[PDB]
RNA sequence: AAUGUAAAAA
RNA sequence: GAGGGUAGGGCCCGUGACUGGGGCGAAGUCGUAACAAGGUAGCUGUACCGGAAGGUGCGGCUGGA
RNA sequence: CUGGUCCACCCGUGACGCUGAGGCGCGAAAGCGUGGGGAGCAAACCGGAUUAGAUACCCGGGUAGUCCACGCCCUAAACGAUGCGCGCUAGGUCUCUGGGUCUCCUGGGGGCCGAAGCUAACGCGUUAAGCGCGCCGCCUGGGGAGUACGGCCGCAAGGC
RNA sequence: GGAGGAAGAAGCCCUUCGGGGUGUAAACUCCUGAACCCGGGACGAAACCCCCGAGGAGGGGACUGACGGUACCGGGGUAAUAGCGCCGGCCAACUCCGUGCCAGCAGCCGCGGUAAUACGGAGGGCGCGAGCGUUACCCGGAUUCACUGGGCGUAAAGGGCGUGUAGGCGGCCUGGGGCGUCCCAUGUGAAAGACCACGGCUCAACCGUGGGGGAGCGUGGGAUACGCUCAGGCUAGACGG
RNA sequence: CAGCUAGUUGGUGGGGUAAUGGCCCACCAAGGCGACGACGGGUAGCCGGUCUGAGAGGAUGGCCGGCCACAGGGGCACUGA
């Protein structure tokens, strides 16, 4: 039945990055888009694009990574080190603009839904709106 | 203002009177989650025009009786047993609690 | 050549017919009080030899640390299996406020303002290892945009 | 647990409990000595301690330690109770107070007289 | 009351010169000069590795004996600076240095902070004219501190001011030995002060 | 093919 | 109608000959069940039984080979 | 007579889903009731032997029970000591079962070794103890104790 | 009390019997002058009241101070109370004698059974000082009830197993409503208090004035992405042939 | 502590009151409340605030200010805005 399509997507990306895939797909959905769109615009992913598995709308999400490392375990540093859903289905989180979180002292982002649209933490303050704190990413 | 609420008549087994059940959601004071609670008000129906299942607005009002301090404002929709069931099954399962 | 400071020198032991002999733990930190830092844990049947040995390992394993006026860039939480440690940025005049271990680290790190706490376990050793990693995961604004670029 | 489980059952409060029924949780309680006696210590030590069973204002009847060297308590000494157990002695949750009522101070103590009710030597 | 009991025994406990004496501490014996090691029966014995506490402790105890001031008062001031916006560490010093009895010393009116206290206390000093016998009096920037009338002609005041010729002092201060007065020009920058101590270590001490 | 109390580790 | 009186129940506390087990106690009597195939692998639900640990039966588990 | 489950076709419904306090049903063995049955085995019980003793291990004997019907009891190392549902995250090999022209593939099951990762370690690892969300159950120092009081259930033993 | 004040009195403790310590500490020297003393001596009090102006507006006049001869100012003026906790580890502070599982200590770990930095006294030291310690209780540490911020194979913890009521949670597309939610506007959120600034009493505590924000609820307006909700469509879930 | 309830829930009319009201009364109808914790027991005046705490939280209500309650225990009404 799949509980939270969002947490899923976020997770799909986390599970994929760790193994360094080039792109994991995800079941398509308008609201899901924005998350990517922003997530990409800020520089967390090379990009995304609609696709189709055996007659099912999905989304390719081309992952970004750091350069190779020297020494034991040439594991390439991540571009997404951290990603986590805040407002869950079993606990909706809502914040006023006068109280929106600063992810990793500004290094990080905090995407969130709002009456004006899905916006970054900063863009939230920009247009001065609060909303459902979706998740943060750094 | 005379704050108005909205709920379904769950009882009409009374003269010129009806019982109205209304829920109200809200964020929990410590864990956020949008819990919901309800309450029964006794509404003054002078015509006995509002039967069971009717969803209705009811207004804060002059005392009518010990518990009647709300009048029936207007109809909202008729067929609504689905709700009446909820509250009635609730009463049911009480049988299966005592000892 | 840098600075030198040991966190502890414990005497471990081992059984063997007829008695017990002991090696000697010795954890030491070393730094220039200016970004370059390195931790070391030496062992040997001699206290001096042990600290000496920790000295060699210290300068071996090292780590540059992005210092913003004596504080750390962003806050980070790092759990070394057992224990866990928090690290927070603070304005000048705050001082290094932490358990004796992470102090040695951050002090010889050249850090001078920082809020911190040891949650979870607290074994000096593991908290040591933990902090090193934590700093080793600090990233300057550049590092960020530099990775988040990929031009 | 889930959040919801919390929203139901919820978090049980610690609720601690006392170590001294000096009653009214007062700072001290008066009483009369019922019996002045000397008792052997516990598991790892030994040395007959100076103790007395006191009847409380609070209708009780507790055993209490007489600190210091030598004392003057007898089967009718009124005295002040202080509370503080003793690792060495089985069930003894109170100290007597030297230097109040019929309980003298420690004779000739020069160091830390405050804890042994002893006046300042000239 | 202040520390009354022996002074030159602390010059000796901290191991750093403590200038809470007169001519003597500059003489060839701050007491410390003849014995560079702690008081008591031991003093010259194999010194032990100090606990982080011991170290942090010494530092604060050092800084306090310097200004010669009640622990209570000392702490409160620390807190007072912790409140206000500003580099807590240095600011603390600023409040310390801002005390009247301090000013008087810095300004050469007296040879000793302790002595200076007795001068303020016995009312020989005056701020902006109205006499002030309060050592703790926080001298704000722009106050004219000087010697009072019946006071001006006193031996001690004389000799001190006499010897106060030339010898420049404190960028945040300005003397006038002619008229026996000076000015708290401004609040002293950290650098102006040159204490043998370290504010940070004290900051730390007060986390415990 | 039973059992050996009770004061030893900077 | 305060309150008194009468009768009958409910909860809670204190107290009681004696009695059940429990905790603690540098040393006692009995044996040695367990910890190594602990010298019959142990452990377990249960049932009988025996000064005491226990034993045995049925099944079950390896935290046994 | 009947329950579950798996595979092929992509034909029908159209979010009808997931979890689940209480409730209800099932629930090894031993045990209880009434009636039956009884070969072998075997608590208790007796005799032999061993031993300081031996109510035990070993041997000879031996009743309830073990078997059936109907009813009751409801506990366990009821153990993978791991609640269920869904999505995601390298492969290697063994085996049970289905579909496909097939040294191969595709599904559902049972095992071992292992990516990444998790773990206090042992270890786990697409049958997760990894990464995530939903829902329930449970924990919060050792002893006293699964004891006591109360309540409920039970013929009883006794259970919750 | 302030400055000076010996290669450093006596006394006392330690010692490898040379010496080391208390220690600039004292004495002593000069200076200053709490207390005490004499003279002065408040603010807090202008109004009600009376005169003119009408008895009003406005102007004008006078009476009353409990604290108190106190605060404070002026002059004179004597070197003028120091105590308590601790010094095994946490925990800053070490030696000596006495003692001998005794006398005793104790917050945790533990310490004392002839040689104790752990008992008790001494010398010395660390900490604070008109205080210092103790007992009692609250919050802290305790992310040890965990919302922030924990867990459950073996450490304490998955229910014996299933069916299922209530509740909780709910896939993809579009539309209306706008409950939740976000925004703005206004009402309210007394004073006192908290924080900031500046002023008053010699400082300070205490006090005055001014400033700011505040969760929360009431009214109005607005946004509609996520949640909800009515409505419409789909087939990836689930079910069915 | 798991069920509670006869002025009990509602109505009609009536008393009473500054006034609404089972507040009290006559008749009528059978209702009202409860796992979202009724009914029962134990405790307690409540807030502005105070204390601690990184905070979220916890604890707490002395003095000052606000409201409530009482005036040896209990009941009653009289005068009156
Ligand atoms: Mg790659
Ligand atoms: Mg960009
Ligand atoms: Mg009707
Ligand atoms: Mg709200
Ligand atoms: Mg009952
Ligand atoms: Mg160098
Ligand atoms: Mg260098
Ligand atoms: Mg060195
Ligand atoms: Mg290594
Ligand atoms: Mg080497
Ligand atoms: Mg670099
Ligand atoms: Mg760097
Ligand atoms: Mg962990
Ligand atoms: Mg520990
Ligand atoms: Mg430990
Ligand atoms: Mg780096
Ligand atoms: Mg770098
Ligand atoms: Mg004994
Ligand atoms: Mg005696
Ligand atoms: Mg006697
Ligand atoms: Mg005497
Ligand atoms: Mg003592
Ligand atoms: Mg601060
Ligand atoms: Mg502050
Ligand atoms: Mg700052
Ligand atoms: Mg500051
Ligand atoms: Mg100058
Ligand atoms: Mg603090
Ligand atoms: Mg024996
Ligand atoms: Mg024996
Ligand atoms: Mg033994
Ligand atoms: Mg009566
Ligand atoms: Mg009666
Ligand atoms: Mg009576
Ligand atoms: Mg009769
Ligand atoms: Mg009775
Ligand atoms: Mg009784
Ligand atoms: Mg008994
Ligand atoms: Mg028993
Ligand atoms: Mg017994
Ligand atoms: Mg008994
Ligand atoms: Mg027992
Ligand atoms: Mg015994
Ligand atoms: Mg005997
Ligand atoms: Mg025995
Ligand atoms: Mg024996
Ligand atoms: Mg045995
Ligand atoms: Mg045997
Ligand atoms: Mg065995
Ligand atoms: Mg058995
Ligand atoms: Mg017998
Ligand atoms: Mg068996
Ligand atoms: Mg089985
Ligand atoms: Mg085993
Ligand atoms: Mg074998
Ligand atoms: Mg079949
Ligand atoms: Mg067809
Ligand atoms: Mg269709
Ligand atoms: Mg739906
Ligand atoms: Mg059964
Ligand atoms: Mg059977
Ligand atoms: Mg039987
Ligand atoms: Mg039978
Ligand atoms: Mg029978
Ligand atoms: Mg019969
Ligand atoms: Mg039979
Ligand atoms: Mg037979
Ligand atoms: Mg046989
Ligand atoms: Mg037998
Ligand atoms: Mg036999
Ligand atoms: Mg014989
Ligand atoms: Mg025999
Ligand atoms: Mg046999
Ligand atoms: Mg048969
Ligand atoms: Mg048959
Ligand atoms: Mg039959
Ligand atoms: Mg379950
Ligand atoms: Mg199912
Ligand atoms: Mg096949
Ligand atoms: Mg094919
Ligand atoms: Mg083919
Ligand atoms: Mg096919
Ligand atoms: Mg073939
Ligand atoms: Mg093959
Ligand atoms: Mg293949
Ligand atoms: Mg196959
Ligand atoms: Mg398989
Ligand atoms: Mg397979
Ligand atoms: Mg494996
Ligand atoms: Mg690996
Ligand atoms: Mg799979
Ligand atoms: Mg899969
Ligand atoms: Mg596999
Ligand atoms: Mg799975
Ligand atoms: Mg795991
Ligand atoms: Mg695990
Ligand atoms: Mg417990
Ligand atoms: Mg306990
Ligand atoms: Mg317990
Ligand atoms: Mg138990
Ligand atoms: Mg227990
Ligand atoms: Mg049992
Ligand atoms: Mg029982
Ligand atoms: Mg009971
Ligand atoms: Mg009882
Ligand atoms: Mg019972
Ligand atoms: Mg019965
Ligand atoms: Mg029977
Ligand atoms: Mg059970
Ligand atoms: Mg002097
Ligand atoms: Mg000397
Ligand atoms: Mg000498
Ligand atoms: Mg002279
Ligand atoms: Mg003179
Ligand atoms: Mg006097
Ligand atoms: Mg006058
Ligand atoms: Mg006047
Ligand atoms: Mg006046
Ligand atoms: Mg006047
Ligand atoms: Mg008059
Ligand atoms: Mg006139
Ligand atoms: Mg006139
Ligand atoms: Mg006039
Ligand atoms: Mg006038
Ligand atoms: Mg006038
Ligand atoms: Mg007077
Ligand atoms: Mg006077
Ligand atoms: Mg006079
Ligand atoms: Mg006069
Ligand atoms: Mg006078
Ligand atoms: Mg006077
Ligand atoms: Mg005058
Ligand atoms: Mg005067
Ligand atoms: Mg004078
Ligand atoms: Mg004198
Ligand atoms: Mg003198
Ligand atoms: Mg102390
Ligand atoms: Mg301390
Ligand atoms: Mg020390
Ligand atoms: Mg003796
Ligand atoms: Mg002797
Ligand atoms: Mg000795
Ligand atoms: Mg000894
Ligand atoms: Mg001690
Ligand atoms: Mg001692
Ligand atoms: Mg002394
Ligand atoms: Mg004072
Ligand atoms: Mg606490
Ligand atoms: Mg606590
Ligand atoms: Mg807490
Ligand atoms: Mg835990
Ligand atoms: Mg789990
Ligand atoms: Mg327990
Ligand atoms: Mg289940
Ligand atoms: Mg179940
Ligand atoms: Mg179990
Ligand atoms: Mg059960
Ligand atoms: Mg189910
Ligand atoms: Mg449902
Ligand atoms: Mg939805
Ligand atoms: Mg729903
Ligand atoms: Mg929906
Ligand atoms: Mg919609
Ligand atoms: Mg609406
Ligand atoms: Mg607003
Ligand atoms: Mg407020
Ligand atoms: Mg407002
Ligand atoms: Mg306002
Ligand atoms: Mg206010
Ligand atoms: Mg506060
Ligand atoms: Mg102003
Ligand atoms: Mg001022
Ligand atoms: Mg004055
Ligand atoms: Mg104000
Ligand atoms: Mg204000
Ligand atoms: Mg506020
Ligand atoms: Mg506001
Ligand atoms: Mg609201
Ligand atoms: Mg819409
Ligand atoms: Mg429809
Ligand atoms: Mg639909
Ligand atoms: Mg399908
Ligand atoms: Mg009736
Ligand atoms: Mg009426
Ligand atoms: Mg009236
Ligand atoms: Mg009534
Ligand atoms: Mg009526
Ligand atoms: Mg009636
Ligand atoms: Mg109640
Ligand atoms: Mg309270
Ligand atoms: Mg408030
Ligand atoms: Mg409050
Ligand atoms: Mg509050
Ligand atoms: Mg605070
Ligand atoms: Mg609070
Ligand atoms: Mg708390
Ligand atoms: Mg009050
Ligand atoms: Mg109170
Ligand atoms: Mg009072
Ligand atoms: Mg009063
Ligand atoms: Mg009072
Ligand atoms: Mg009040
Ligand atoms: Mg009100
Ligand atoms: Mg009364
Ligand atoms: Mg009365
Ligand atoms: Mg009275
Ligand atoms: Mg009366
Ligand atoms: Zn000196």
């Amino acid at each position: 039945m799949l509980t939270d399509p969002i947490a899923d997507m976020l997770t799909r990306i986390r599970n994929a990055t760790r193994v360094y895939k080039e792109s994991t797909d995800v079941p398509a959905s308008r609201f899901k888009e924005e998350i990517l769109r922003i997530l990409a615009r800020e520089g967390f992913i090379k990009g995304y694009e609609r696709v189709d598995v055996d007659g099912k709308p999905y989304l390719r999400v081309y992952l970004k990574y750091g350069p190779r490392r020297q020494g034991p375990d040439p594991r390439p540093e991540q571009v997404i080190h951290h990603i986590r859903r805040i407002s869950k289905p079993g606990r909706r989180v809502y914040v006023g603009v006068k109280e929106i979180p600063r992810v990793r002292r500004g290094l990080g982002i905090a995407i969130l839904s709002t009456s004006k649209g899905v916006l970054t933490d900063r863009e939230a303050r920009k247009l001065g709106v609060g909303g459902e704190l979706i998740c943060e990413v750094w | 203002p005379k704050k108005v609420l909205t709920g379904v008549v769950v009882s009409d087994k009374m003269q010129k009177t009806v019982t109205v059940l209304v829920e109200r959601q809200f964020p929990h004071p410590l864990y956020g989650k949008v819990i919901k609670r309800s309450k029964k008000y006794l509404a003054h129906d002078p015509e006995e025009k509002y039967k069971l299942g009717d969803v209705v607005e009811i207004i804060e009002s002059r005392p009518i009786s010990k518990r009647k301090r709300f009048r029936v404002l207007r109809l909202v929709e008729s067929g609504r047993m689905d709700l009446v069931e909820k509250y009635l099954i609730r009463r049911q399962n009480y049988q299966s609690l005592s000892k | 050549d840098f600075e030198e400071k040991m966190i502890l020198i414990r005497r471990t032991a081992r059984m063997q017919a007829g008695g017990r002999r002991f090696r000697f733990g010795a954890l030491v930190v070393v730094g220039d009080r200016q970004g370059r830092v390195g931790l070391g844990f030496g062992k040997a049947p001699e206290v001096p030899l042990a600290v000496q040995k920790a000295g060699y390992y210290a300068r071996r394993n090292m780590v540059e640390v992005p210092l913003q006026n004596g504080t750390i860039p962003h806050e980070i939480e790092v759990e070394f299996g057992a224990s866990k440690i928090v690290l927070k940025p603070a304005a000048p005049g705050t001082g290094v406020i932490a358990g004796a271990v992470p102090r040695a680290i951050l002090e010889l790190a050249g850090v001078t303002d920082i809020l911190t706490k040891e949650l979870g376990s607290r074994n000096p050793i593991n908290i040591a290892y933990a902090t090193m990693e934590a700093l080793r995961q600090l990233r300057t604004k550049a590092d960020v945009e530099r990775l988040r670029k990929g031009e | 647990p889930t959040i919801n489980q919390l929203v139901r059952k919820g978090r049980e409060k610690v609720r601690k409990k006392s170590k001294v029924p000096a009653l009214k949780g007062a700072p001290f309680r008066r009483g009369v000595c019922t019996v002045v006696r000397t008792v052997t210590p516990k598991k790892p030590n030994s040395a007959l301690r100076k103790v007395a069973k006191v009847r409380l204002t609070s209708g009780y009847e507790v055993t209490a330690y007489i600190p210091g060297e030598g004392h003057n308590l007898q089967e009718h000494s009124v005295v002040l109770i202080r509370g503080g157990r003793v690792k060495d002695l089985p069930g003894v949750r109170y100290h007597i107070v030297r230097g109040v009522y019929d309980a003298a101070g420690v004779k000739d103590r020069k160091k830390s007289r405050s804890k042994y009710g002893t006046k300042k030597p000239k | 009351g202040r520390y009354i009991g022996p002074v030159c025994r602390l010059c000796r406990r901290e191991g750093v010169k403590l200038y809470l004496k007169g001519e003597r501490c500059y003489s060839p014996k701050c007491a410390m000069e003849r014995r560079p090691y702690p008081p008591g029966q031991h003093g010259q014995k194999r010194a032990r590795r100090p606990s982080d506490y011991a170290v942090r402790l010494r530092e604060k105890q050092k800084l306090r004996r310097i200004y010669g001031i009640s622990e209570r008062q000392f702490r409160n001031l620390f807190e007072e600076a912790s409140k206000k916006k500003g580099v807590t560490g240095s600011v603390f010093l600023g409040l310390l240095e801002s005390r009247l009895d301090n000013v008087v010393y810095r300004l050469g009116f007296a040879v000793s902070r302790r002595q200076a206290r007795q001068l303020v206390r016995h009312g020989h000093i005056t701020v902006n004219g109205r006499r002030v016998d309060l050592p703790s009096y926080r001298v704000r920037p722009g106050d004219e501190i000087a010697v009072a009338e019946k006071s001006r002609n006193l031996e001690l005041i004389r000799q001190n001011l006499e010897a106060m010729k030339g010898r420049k002092v404190g960028p945040w201060l300005s003397l006038d030995v002619e008229g026996m007065k000076g000015k708290f020009l401004r609040l002293p920058d950290r650098e102006d002060l040159a204490l043998p101590v370290n504010e940070q270590l004290v900051i730390e001490f007060y986390s415990r």
